[PDB]
């Protein structure tokens, strides 16, 4: 139903009334539309199955969303078309020039033997080639080539410095935006990369691969490869760290010198911070640069950890990981911990543990980023934990060591602690601290400086070597404390400022009342053996004043303390060891009301 | 999170089930719970020869000491009346999460062969052992065998 003699417009009805009325089993005659000008015209949508088209001259064509399986265009033309969502199964393209958009084209079972795809291009969605025969095609990089197929390769060695030889096919380079990086840039250019484009190929082509991956090598500048582009070295890593590129020499050699100084430049500058996930080449070649350098476990410790931590986890490479570790923990700043009553399997074995399946064992050991002879153990699923702001933890969660020697965690500054030997732990911890309010709280009611700055400070660990019981101690706190207290009870003048205050103005009894307990909790615990009183002496200034903050909690609203035989008991105690107190009252907190607990009382002694 | 406290515990008992504390016997905790344990503390030093502790786990252990309770009525300047004991290794300026149990027991029973006044819980008889040893020896072999 053709002829190459009717206009433009004349052309355009017969298809479109094809379309409609499918008979299916047409004629020779009713199908036949070759050599035909199509330049310019819309056929998006149309049923165009079994059509005839060879030598037709579809440049400048539009024929989205339509079908064409059985179709044959041997010989078309389609400089600057466009193809998108089409369907093309079965179709016939041989020796036939392709220069469009194929967004998400489906080409599965077609016959694309001596086409060439010219600079065409897609968006976000890659054409289909399942069972495409592409013997003799010029595909263009970024096409992924998964279930395709290439031919057996006619010249193992490629001459023409634009085209690279993967099987039967080329790879053209013509329109390559003159840089040989933007072609290797899994990350970002995903649908330009040629490392996409090669390492999709079924898997019979593996020396074809490779033969191609060693001819790509010849094209790339190393003066180019000075400005660190990341993912284009990133990208590198991940494609050729793979089987079958593995075992040839001739590559392996050539990264070992680019990968050096990328991963160097990337365990620096992730250090102290969270490791980016990578693939098996990324991870892999990791792990190699910590084999050559034997000093980066300790220069990037922390950046070291995690990389062992994916590697022993990543199948394929699990042994291999497992043993860097264990020439790690040699280290004469090591040893001494792994010999710890409770590390790893416990066996006494002094080696770590990889049979866990909750990763709940103490392998992990960390230094600290200084000089200072420091050194934590810890739990896969605890270090984590102490990842994340949100997270119900108290960032003591570990075994701290100073020069191989247990120690009581609790005497120590954990922000002095996490921001100057372990700074990973330390981004999620002071912001848990940003969030929590207690110092907030501890500014409005305290007012003199040279005695604020001495409980802030003293809130951010549990024990401390600082006293206050002595006679002239307690001479400059009950100094503070005599005009808001009441003998035992809260003077009615503070109450007004306390419920008043940027506190709680505007809150619900229920959750103000909440509020009052953990404040008075807090007080419980600084007058307590374990902080500013002795276990046999304890101030009583401060368990005064807690005793009011208990009380004017109740009569806000006693749906709180649930019980009264609590209430009764926790002054018959705070009045007449403040120790066992303490934890008393904390641990009803996180159980009648966590979520309001975990804001207003110090992170570092939940 | 807490599946940890429990998961060092078991390690703990399997070392006491062979070689085994001779000054503290009869350990008994269902597999279930194990954030707590019972027990006797049977001493052999005069004037407790002729107790049940408790010791009650944290979950956040050990990075937490027990709390070692008495569900038995004792005559002694460190136990007050409900239980409590104000124990030193258990306490949260000793603490290292090192400590094993079989070190605070120990240490919780060689304290009965030598107390304290120091950090008494008690000023019932604080003094009462200060002054006159024999009236709380000759009170408390009675307290003893009369609970």
């Amino acid at each position: 139903q053709g002829r190459a003699c009717l206009s433009k417009a004349e052309l355009t009805a017969d298809l479109i009334w094809l379309s409609a009325n499918r008979t299916g089993e047409e004629s020779a005659e009713e199908l036949n539309y070759s050599g035909c000008d199509l330049s310019g015209l819309s056929l998006v949508g149309l049923n165009l199955s079994s059509v005839n088209f060879s030598g037709a001259v579809l440049d400048d064509t539009d024929l989205r969303m339509s079908d064409l399986s059985q179709a044959v265009l041997e010989n078309c033309s389609f400089k600057n078309s466009i193809l998108n969502e089409c369907n093309f199964c079965y179709a016939n393209l041989s020796n036939c020039i392709i220069r469009a958009l194929f967004e998400n084209s489906n080409f599965s079972n077609s016959n694309l033997k001596n086409a060439s795809f010219k600079g065409s291009s897609y968006i976000q969605y890659p054409p289909i080639l399942n069972e495409a025969d592409l013997t003799g095609a010029i595909i263009i990089p970024g096409m992924v080539l998964s279930g395709a197929i290439l031919g057996d390769v006619k010249e193992l060695f490629s001459e023409k410095s634009n085209t690279i030889n993967l099987g039967g096919c080329y790879i053209d380079l013509s329109d390559i935006q003159e840089n040989i990086l933007s072609v290797l840039d899994n990350y970002t250019k995903s649908n330009k990369s040629i490392l996409l484009t090669m390492n999709t190929s079924d898997d019979k082509y593996n020396h074809d691969k490779v033969r191609a991956a060693e001819e790509l090598i010849k094209k790339i500048s190393l003066d180019e490869l000075a400005a660190f582009r990341p993912y284009v070295k990133m990208s590198l890593a991940d494609s050729f760290s793979i089987h079958p590129y593995l075992n040839n020499a001739n590559i392996q050699q050539w990264l070992e010198p680019i990968c050096d100084d990328f991963f160097d430049t990337i365990m620096s500058w992730f250090n102290n911070s969270i490791m980016m996930y990578m693939e098996n080449g990324s991870l892999l070649q990791a792990g190699m640069y910590f084999e050559r350098h034997p000093g980066a476990m300790v220069s990037y410790n922390s950046s070291f950890i995690q990389i062992v931590m994916n590697g022993s986890r990543r199948d394929g490479m699990q042994e291999r990981f497992r043993e860097l570790y264990e020439v790690y923990l040699k280290n004469e700043k090591v040893y001494p911990v792994t010999q710890q009553s409770d590390f790893g399997l416990c066996d006494g074995s002094g080696k770590p543990d990889w049979d866990d399946d909750s990763d709940l064992a103490y392998n992990w050991v960390l230094l600290s980023s200084q000089d200072d002879g420091m050194a934590m153990m810890c739990s896969l699923s605890h270090m984590v934990d102490m990842l994340s702001p949100n997270t119900s933890t108290n960032w003591m969660s570990f075994f701290l060591y100073k020069d191989g020697e247990v120690q009581n965690t609790f005497g120590y500054s954990l922000s002095n602690l996490f921001s100057e030997s372990f700074p990973i732990f330390s981004i999620p911890y002071h912001k848990a601290f940003s969030q929590n309010f207690v110092s907030g709280i501890l500014d409005i009611l305290i007012s003199d400086n040279e005695l604020k700055e001495r409980f802030i400070e003293a809130l951010n660990s549990n024990k401390s070597d600082y006293k206050m019981i002595a006679d002239d101690q307690q001479r400059k706190l009950a100094c503070v404390w005599n005009p808001f207290l009441d003998g035992w009870e809260l003077n009615a003048q503070h109450v007004d400022m306390i419920m008043g205050s940027h506190v709680l103005k505007d809150m619900p009894l229920r959750k103000q009342a909440e509020i009052l307990f953990c404040l008075g909790g807090v007080f419980c615990k600084y007058s307590s053996s374990d902080m500013f009183g002795t276990e046999y002496d304890s101030p009583e200034i401060l368990r005064r004043y807690a005793n009011g903050l208990i009380e004017q909690a109740y009569k806000t609203d006693p749906q709180v303390f649930g019980s009264v035989y609590y209430y009764n008991d926790i002054l018959d105690r705070l009045q007449g060891c403040t120790a066992v107190l303490t934890d008393m009252l904390t641990e009803h907190a996180k159980e009648s009301f966590p979520e309001i607990f975990s804001l207003y009382y110090p992170v570092a002694w939940r | 999170g807490s599946m940890a406290a429990s998961r060092r515990l078991m390690k703990e008992l399997e070392e006491i089930r062979k070689c085994g504390m001779k000054n503290f016997r009869n350990i008994q905790v269902d597999e279930a719970n194990l954030l707590t344990w019972q027990g006797l503390i049977v001493p052999d030093n005069p004037p407790y020869d002729k107790f049940r502790i408790e010791i009650n786990f944290p979950a956040e252990y050990p990075f937490k000491p027990p709390k070692i309770t008495f569900k038995t009525k004792i005559y002694h300047p460190n136990i007050d009346e409900k239980g409590q004991v104000c124990l030193p290794v258990i306490s949260a300026e000793n603490w290292k999460p090192a400590t094993k149990t079989d070190q605070v027991i120990q240490s919780l029973i060689a304290l009965v062969n030598d107390p304290q006044p120091e950090h008494p819980l008690r000023a019932d008889l604080a003094e009462e052992y200060s002054k006159d040893r024999k009236k709380f020896c000759k009170n408390a072999e009675e307290f003893t065998k009369k609970y």
